[PDB]
RNA sequence: GGUUAAGCGACUAAGCGUACACGGUGGAUGCCCUGGCAGUCAGAGGCGAUGAAGGACGUGCUAAUCUGCGAUAAGCGUCGG
RNA sequence: CCCGGCGAGGGGAGUGAAAAAGAACCUGAAACCGUGUACGUACAAGCAGUGGGAGCACGCUGCGUGUGACUGCGUACC
RNA sequence: AGGACCGAACCGACUAAUGUUGAAAAAUUAGCGGAUGACUUGUGGCUGGGGGUGAAAGGCCAAUCAAACCGGGAGAUAGCU
RNA sequence: CGAAGGUGUGCUGUGAGGCAUGCUGGAGGUAUCAGAAGUGCGAAUGCUGACAUAAGUAACGAUAAAGCGGGUGAAAAGCCCGCUCGCCGGAAGACCAAGGGUUCCUGUCCAACGUUAAUCGGGGCAGGGUGAGUCGACCCCUAAGGCGAGGCCGAAAGGCGU
């Protein structure tokens, strides 16, 4: 019962090609360097799942900061007077309204500030 | 260094390069009209005009440095015999080199050099 | 004395970008017998600025 | 109306002969038939054969055009190696390869 | 709208990268078996001085090789199919 | 039949179901080498990816495919 | 007369340079030793591997030598990589 | 009315995978549940074939040397003819033995071979060419040595020897 190897051994070899598409060099185009290149691919974005919340979470904290100093306030004041006053809005919404809706960044600013004092 | 030196060494030593002009130059003088390698016959022009310069007076000390820098009577005489009478009136310029392209050997530019007026 | 590395297609062909051959720029029209030849060069037939010196 | 002139295993690596070959790309056939002429290069003499009978082709197969016609195409692909030996110092033996190619022209008014 | 100043500023590709399309090279994969391998059931178990095993040379309408053959030389006689 | 050296090679015509079966001949993978098109690239430092992401080009009715300016992290496998 | 002297052929190989993927798996150039003798050289023969041969260096025995090469025991053995 | 095989796309499972379909291919494939294995490769300075890099880089093999005219040719630095030039000349000349085996001469061809081109060639193809009483071999004689009827010797093989 001789088994030959190059149907399956062709098949393995271009499904690690596929996912090494795009890749510089002999990175895309050969086999040994494409295997721990896309290894070393999926290491990163297991990686990178986690460090993407990380990213995002200190750019909405930079936004609410720069707003917050725009209306007077430091975003560690304006966060301790949101929760005094029990305002349970999350950073990202905290962000997207900094941005898009300034009147209702006034609004929690004061909010925040009524709370504190 | 080159500066201001004359002559071209032609990948040759001084005994070949001697003996190749005096060939060349009674080629020339033999038949008016000769295909060679374009510095070739930058250098044929200094080997030939002053012989026919020399070939203007005709006397037995002329013919014999003639026969000196040439070894052959054939050319000599046709020198001192057609050459002499028929460049008596020009001052230099006995020659003319017309670039004729390129050796299918070894890729060579290539010029023809003639006699100002061989009408032939 | 040797490589360590293989060098790549792509450094190939930056050590290949001064290997461009220069076509001739303009040939010149004979203007006796109108044939196109190398500037300062005899025609094919021998003909050169007008004049026919060519034994041929 | 394309017409195609193919030169296979022509004695030249593909490398020599493509420097003529980048000289004519998208060029009035009768202004690539001067550059060739006089481009001081074996594989000129090989390149100027393939166009040559590539116009031939159009004028006998296709309509009789050639004023009209350019070098829409023009490459040169790698062929079939010969395998030699050159013997070199103290016993060992190397390998040369003598290459060849293939060069394709493709001619059309349009 | 005119001039100047300041600020900002698209379009370059000698070559190169990635993607796709079409090619070259190359000879894997698939399919195939006039070749092998291992056995079973029967044979036969020897050829040779009546010159063997194995060879050289030759042999045709033949220039060479293979096959057969041996100066009666891709063959001769006889008997059956 | 035509180009060419009364070449090699090729383009037609014809055979054939197929010549994308033309004898360097079933299929014709990869490495490797090209031609064409799209984006990118000549002030920019590193295992070349990964997360974010503008622009551009081409399909679809604000997305899908391609490229990826700039930016966080990031010193191959055995 | 001479295992005499100088020195070509011929036999060798002291020094230097070159070359060291060489023109060459030991050579080239310039110099160098012997050069009628214990010389050199052609043809054929003999000595065979624990053996030969050796003016003796463990030298040489087909570019291989403190035990040649080919085939076998043989898939030796390898607590090692 | 399109199998295996190749190449894309889409969907699908936690994974090895599975499924579908465009193109290529042109004849086989094979469910399900069982059975058997030469059953899975990225490395072993692994084995074999192909293909790269260095790179169009080093090199083109004695520094005795070449120039020109004509001819043939598709094409001439190299082939032919001619004239000059240069080298060897106790050899780089002539002839044998050994070794080789057709390389010899003519006609033709230039794919490969020739370290370039090649019309040329010790290259391919075809045809031709080697004439002995006196040259050599064979032949008659023997040297070193070999073989060796009987023979002596030795487990066998075999050794020595008239």
């Amino acid at each position: 019962a001789r088994v030959k190897r190059g149907v399956i051994a062709r098949a393995r070899h271009k499904k690690i090609l596929k996912q090494a598409k795009g890749y510089y060099g002999a990175r895309s185009r050969v086999y040994r360097v494409a295997f721990q290149a896309v290894i070393k691919a999926g290491q990163y974005a297991y990686r990178d799942r986690r460090q993407r919340k990380r990213q995002f979470r200190q750019l909405w904290i930079a936004r609410i900061n720069a707003a917050a100093r725009q209306n007077g306030i430091s975003y560690s004041k304006f966060i301790n007077g949101l929760k005094k006053a029990s305002v349970e809005i999350d950073r990202k919404i905290l962000a997207d309204i900094a941005v898009f809706d300034k009147v209702a960044f006034t609004a929690l600013v004061e909010k925040a500030k009524a709370a504190l004092a | 260094m080159r500066h201001r030196k004359s002559g071209r060494q032609l990948n040759r030593n001084s005994s070949h390069r001697q003996a190749m002009f005096r060939n060349m130059a009674g080629s020339l003088v033999r038949h008016e009209i000769i295909k060679t390698t374009l510095p070739k016959a930058k250098e044929l022009r200094r080997v030939v005009e002053p012989l026919i310069t020399l070939a203007k007076t005709d006397s037995v000390a002329n013919r014999r440095l003639a026969f000196a820098r040439t070894r052959d009577n054939e050319i000599v005489a046709k020198l001192f015999n057609e050459l002499g009478p028929r460049f008596a009136s020009r001052a230099g310029g006995y020659t003319r080199i017309l670039k004729c392209g390129f050796r299918a050997g070894d890729n060579a530019p290539m010029a023809y050099i003639e006699l100002v007026d061989r009408s032939e | 004395a040797v490589q360590q590395n293989k060098p790549t297609r792509s450094k190939r062909g930056m050590r290949r970008s001064h290997d461009a051959l220069t076509a001739v720029t303009s040939l010149s029209v004979d203007k006796t017998s109108g044939e196109k030849h190398l500037r300062h060069h005899i025609t094919a037939d021998g003909y050169y600025r007008g004049r026919k010196v060519i034994a041929k | 109306m394309e017409t195609i002139a193919k030169h296979r295993h022509a004695r030249s690596s593909a490398q020599k002969v493509r420097l003529v070959a980048d000289l004519i790309r998208g060029k009035k056939v009768s202004q690539a038939l001067d550059i060739l002429t006089y481009t001081n290069k074996k594989a000129a003499v090989l390149v100027k054969k393939v166009l040559e009978s590539a116009i031939a082709n159009a004028e006998h197969n296709d309509g009789a055009d050639i004023d009209d016609l350019k070098v829409t195409k023009i490459f040169v692909d790698e062929g079939p190696s010969m395998k030699r030996i050159m013997p070199r110092a103290k016993g060992r033996a190397d390998r040369i390869l003598k290459r060849t190619s293939h060069i394709t022209v493709v001619v059309s008014d349009r």
